[PDB]
């Protein structure tokens, strides 16, 4: 009996869940701010 | 601080690596059963529809 | 020849000929029936018995029924004025709009073609479906499966394809319903009326429709597959044409092949399964085949008992197909919709020489970074997303990008997710997805990229996510 | 002394006629299942009797006898004994006249209360409707559970199925569908009376009991058929009780009326056919279920249909309760049932224990009609609830800025907000305007542990001081702008006086 890659994620115990929000707090941050510099460049570039 | 830092995350993963092959001997025992009990419950369902015919 | 029924046993009728017995897979008629009921030969019991499998309920039969032999296998009406009709197993029709007029009855039992009539020539058809046309693009003339459990969306991904191909597809098309619930074929009539492609005023219609859903008895399940087949065989060769053939699902074909096997005298193989549950399926699923003589684009949706690809049916299924799409609960969880797996897909087109290299490359590169991105998983479920190499979450964040963009908005799925249906040209893919790799897009956010078109789409949606922010 | 009178009208009328009728001697009879000898014209599936008048099915047709199963108990029929056919497949009374009686399996009253004066009977094996009657589900059946009515709606005619492991909260579901439907059914359009029908299989006769008292504390038998075969009815009654209600209902769809119907488990009918199959001697499946045990479920799920226009327009909905074990839903039964049906509600023991109930497992509950089968104010309100919570539940698994954190606090608060009490299903509007004020932000500032105190108090308001509006809401079906001006203003209002 083997492991295999992406298995935490797999079985979807208690690590699955936290590997998932730990993803998604991250990229959500992430895209707030990619969002607020896309706001200011159109700002910026509306000149 | 770095260097105790470093010293216990080397500890820490130490211990954690210990508990998760503690872990694993624990579920392979389940398993080996498990599938051991899967084999023998299909093969009576098989001997069982071959003798009520 | 005439006979007797001295034994019925569930769906199981044992019919004594004192004369000369009918050939199996005859159709034999049950004489003293409101209804029609037709039994199907099976085996020869020797003492001139012989057991049937019926095409309908086998309530209120008398041992002692006189059953009259056709001498020919189930005949169903076939031609040009099938289209836009519905029919059982036996070929009667069930849209209550009359008999089937048509000149031609052909058998349902056939021999598949020969070695010498194969086609050897593929080339892609374009779905308009960005998953589909990237990792696991069709063929015409293939022969396409769509895997998944229950609820992941193959009867919406299989009627959107109705909606694309088969609306602005100049041959003709068939839908055999097989063992799915009757609610689905009573919208899907409705929902072809709406469309044009069923017309039932003139003789425009372009569909003929088979239905055997899952109240019927094990013998008409087993069977409309057949019938089915039968049309679009027919509407292949005589009319020498292009055909679409559409069937949902195939597994209900085996699982009803398995549901009187038990009362037939079978000892049970695998996993509770008839013992000759390959061979079944390999005598139909090889009838379903581009000859030289015409050309059946066969799109089949295929139940996974419990997502489990490893099941014996969906196991041997996988060798009748050319294009597999396995949907995949997990995916469908997220809300990537369709929920295509991108790499549990596969297609035999899919090669350089077949599509181009840019096409494969691409291709290519999305499965490479979405196993990355597997792989990394396993490590942010320890670390965190702040512990990773600086490189490693640009590797995250190209596969989320392409994660999200491969959902696209169904316009058959307005009702759900309430947004507008988009087809994208596989031009347009190609080039959203690499530029995505090519990193042109590393500032827009994920959600940007999540049920959009082309990619433009997803550059005006994040315009729009900033703009409200 | 009027008592031995009205028992002497009953001889009074007697049944003298005798007939010469076919017969058959009894081979051997054991474990429930006879093996007649003769009765050469005896159909399939037939009702047949013996000579103690108990009666039974003929199942098996075999060359040399008959295999009948009896329904009712075996130690009376002894070898040689005499099994006379009716020549009349198996059928049990239809019609308004069984409504509030609790009948068994075969249509007998089991609660004393006189005879059933049902004057049709139906055939408990007939053919689901076709593909031509139906027509697609439009109106909504009105659950009374939050959860259920927002984010998995059920409409008339769909077949949604409660599936969950023991001890969750289904048979209260499905007692919550049925103490909601005395709203609609105490008015006067008969477009939106809906009768109930509970068909509870292998419930200890406690359970059914307990139940019926429930349904008639709440008055809500007026409307409502129990159809007992309880765990000491042999299981030839056990597997046929389902048919029975469904052809109970079917009387209704077919007659323009509505009908709601309730198994109550099929994990058990499954049981009961196995062991009838297996003393018939049928060779084994998977499991040791019989090989028809798919068909079994989806002959009788497929007639809960909705009659087009043309045909009534009556609509017969469905709930099988079905039972996993552990939470493993893969099982063989659960995975049949599952592909059988529409919908689904899925029931945890962890979010039992958690706090949340009904523990509805919002996340893969479906529902395939969703859209349609929803009224308007519910429409436009659990869309963005539907949303909120899809959000939350992503990063939810642990507990910084601004907009997540209020994020996680709006979930909490919906989350909150979905709870239930027993038996007080909520009308729609009502729901609509919890729903309304849970959603526009407004509990965002209230603690999450205080949120089921507003809840009930802010009913307890609205449902005397403000009936105008819900009745606004509820005539009109839509939360119209200055129907939207309001709410707003009775929100702000009482979540300041709180
Ligand atoms: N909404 C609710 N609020 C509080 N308690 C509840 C709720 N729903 C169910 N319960 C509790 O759960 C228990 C079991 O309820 P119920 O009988 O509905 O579940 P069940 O799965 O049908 O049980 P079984 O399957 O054993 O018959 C009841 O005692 C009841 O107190
Ligand atoms: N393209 C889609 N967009 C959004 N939701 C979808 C889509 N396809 C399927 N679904 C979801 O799946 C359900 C229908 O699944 P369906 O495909 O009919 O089941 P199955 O694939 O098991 O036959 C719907 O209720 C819907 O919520
Ligand atoms: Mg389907
Ligand atoms: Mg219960």
């Amino acid at each position: 009996v083997r492991s295999s890659a992406g298995a935490v994620r797999d079985a979807g115990g208690a690590f699955g869940k936290r590997e998932q929000a730990e993803e998604e707090r991250y990229f959500r941050a992430r895209a707030k701010e990619q969002l607020a510099a896309l706001k200011k460049h159109h700002e910026n570039e509306i000149s | 601080s770095t260097t105790s830092e470093q010293s216990a995350r080397m500890t820490a993963m130490d211990n954690a690596s210990k508990n998760a092959s503690e872990m694993i001997d624990k579920l392979t025992l389940t398993f080996n059963r498990t599938r051991q009990a899967v084999i023998t419950k299909e093969l009576i369902e098989i001997i069982s529809g071959a003798a009520a015919l | 020849t005439t006979g007797r029924i001295v034994a019925v046993i569930g769906a199981v009728v044992d019919v004594q000929f004192d004369e000369g017995l009918p050939p199996i897979l005859n159709a034999l008629e049950v004489q003293g029936r409101e209804t029609r009921l037709v039994l199907e030969v099976a085996q020869h019991l020797g003492e001139s018995t012989v057991r049937t499998i019926a095409m309908d309920g086998t309530e209120g039969l008398v041992r002692g029924q006189k059953v009259l032999d056709s001498g020919a296998p189930i005949r169903i009406p076939v031609g040009p004025e099938t289209l836009g009709r519905i029919m059982n197993v036996i070929g009667e029709p069930i849209d209550e709009r009359g008999p089937i007029k048509t000149k031609q009855f052909a058998a349902i039992h056939a021999e598949a073609p020969e070695f010498v009539e194969m086609s050897v020539e593929q080339e892609i058809l374009v779905t308009g479906i960005k998953v589909v046309d990237l990792l696991a693009p069709y063929a015409k003339g293939g022969k396409i499966g769509l895997f998944g459990g229950a609820g992941v969306g193959k009867t919406v991904l299989i009627m959107e394809l109705i909606n694309n191909v088969a609306k602005a597809h100049g041959g003709y098309s068939v839908f055999a319903g097989v063992g799915e619930r009757t609610r689905e074929g009573n919208d899907l009539y409705h929902e072809m009326i709406e469309s044009g492609v069923i017309n039932l005023k003139d003789a425009t219609s372009k569909v003929a429709l088979v239905y055997g859903q899952m109240n019927e008895p094990p013998g008409a399940r087993a069977r409309v597959a057949l019938t089915g087949l039968t049309v679009a065989e027919y509407f292949r060769d005589q009319e020498g044409q292009d055909v679409l053939l559409f069937i949902d699902n195939i597994f209900r074909f085996t699982q009803a092949g398995s549901e009187v096997s038990a009362l037939l005298g079978r000892i049970p193989s695998a996993v509770g399964y008839q013992p000759t549950l390959a061979t079944d399926m390999g005598t139909m699923q090889e009838r379903i085949t581009t000859t030289k003589k015409g050309s059946i684009t066969s799109v089949q949706a295929i139940y996974v008992p419990a997502d489990d690809l490893t099941d014996p049916a969906p196991a041997t299924t996988f060798a009748h197909l050319d294009a597999t799409t396995v949907l995949s609960r997990a995916i469908a969880e997220l809300g990537i919709y369709p929920a295509v797996d991108p790499l549990d897909s596969t297609s035999r087109i899919m090669d350089p020489n077949i599509v181009g290299s840019e096409h494969y490359d691409v291709a290519r590169g999305v499965q490479k970074i979405l196993q990355d991105y597997k792989s990394l998983q396993d490590i942010i479920a320890i670390l965190g997303m702040d512990e990773l190499s600086e490189e490693d979450k640009l590797t995250v964040s190209r596969a989320r990008k392409i994660q999200r963009f491969l959902s696209q908005p169904f316009q058959v799925a307005e009702v759900f997710t309430g947004h507008l249906g988009k087809l994208v040209p596989l031009k347009e893919t190609i080039k959203g997805f690499q530029q995505i790799l090519a990193g042109e897009y590393d500032h827009l956010p994920e959600q940007a990229f999540y049920m959009v078109g082309p990619i433009e789409e997803a550059v005006a949606k994040a315009d729009k996510l900033a703009e409200e922010h | 002394a009027e008592v031995s009178s009205i028992l002497e009208e009953r001889i009074l009328g007697a049944d003298t006629s005798v007939d010469l009728e076919e017969t058959g001697r009894v081979l051997s009879i054991g474990d429930g299942i006879a093996r007649v000898h003769g009765l050469r014209n005896v159909q399939a599936e037939e009702m047949v009797e013996f000579s103690s008048g108990l009666k039974g099915m003929s199942l098996n047709l075999e060359p040399d006898n008959v295999g009948v199963v009896v329904f009712g108990n075996d130690k009376l029929i002894k070898e040689g004994d005499i099994v006379k056919r009716t020549g009349a497949i198996v059928d049990v009374p239809v019609g308004e006249e069984l409504l509030g009686r609790v009948v068994d399996a075969l249509g007998n009253a089991i609660d004393g209360k006189g005879p059933i004066g049902s004057k049709a009977r139906r055939r408990v094996g007939l053919k689901a409707p076709g593909i031509i009657p139906r027509i697609s589900v439009r109106e909504p059946m009105q659950t009374g559970i939050k959860a259920v009515d927002s984010l998995v709606p059920i409409g008339r005619g769909q077949r949604e199925l409660i599936i969950g492991d023991r001890q969750t909260g289904k048979t209260s579901i499905a007692i919550d569908t049925i103490i909601n439907q005395k709203r609609f059914n105490d008015g006067t359009d008969e477009k939106k009376k809906l009768y109930c029908i509970y068909v509870a299989i292998g419930q200890k006769r406690s359970t059914v009991a307990q139940l019926v008292k429930r349904l008639t504390d709440a008055d809500a038998m007026k409307y409502t058929i129990v159809v007992s075969a309880t765990a000491s009815d042999a299981a030839p009654l056990q597997y046929l009780a389902p048919y029975s209600g469904c052809s109970m209902g079917e009387y209704f769809r077919d007659n323009g009326k509505h009908a709601l119907i309730i198994y109550d488990d099929l994990s058990k009918q499954a049981v009961a056919y196995r062991q009838m199959s297996l003393l018939l001697r049928r060779p084994p499946g998977r499991e040791a279920y019989p090989g028809d045990v798919f068909y079994l479920h989806s002959r009788l799920l497929e007639r809960a249909a909705k009659m087009n226009d043309a045909f009534g327009g009556g609509s017969l909905t469905a709930l099988p309760v079905i039972e996993t074990q552990a939470g493993d839903v893969s099982a063989y039964i659960p995975t049949n049932v599952i592909s059988i049906t529409d919908g689904q509600i899925f029931l945890e023991t962890e979010l039992f224990y958690k706090g949340i109930r009904p523990a509805i497992n919002v996340g893969l509950s479906v529902s395939r009609v969703g859209s349609a089968a929803q009224t308007r104010a519910m429409k436009q309100v659990a869309g963005t609830m539907k949303l909120e919570l899809a959000q939350y539940r992503e990063v939810a698994a642990f507990a910084l800025d601004a907009a997540t954190q209020q994020l996680l606090s709006r979930g909490v608060r919906l989350t909150e907000l979905l709870k239930q009490g027993q038996y007080s299903p909520m009308a729609i509007e009502e729901q609509v305007a919890v729903i309304y004020a849970g959603v526009r932000g407004y509990l965002d500032k209230l603690e999450p542990s205080k949120i089921t105190k507003f809840e009930n108090a802010f009913l307890s308001h609205v449902i005397s001081q403000h009936q105008a509006l819900l009745g606004k809401i509820r005539t009109d079906g839509k939360i119209s702008e200055e129907s939207d001006a309001k709410l707003k203003e009775i929100v702000t209002n009482f979540l300041a006086g709180f």
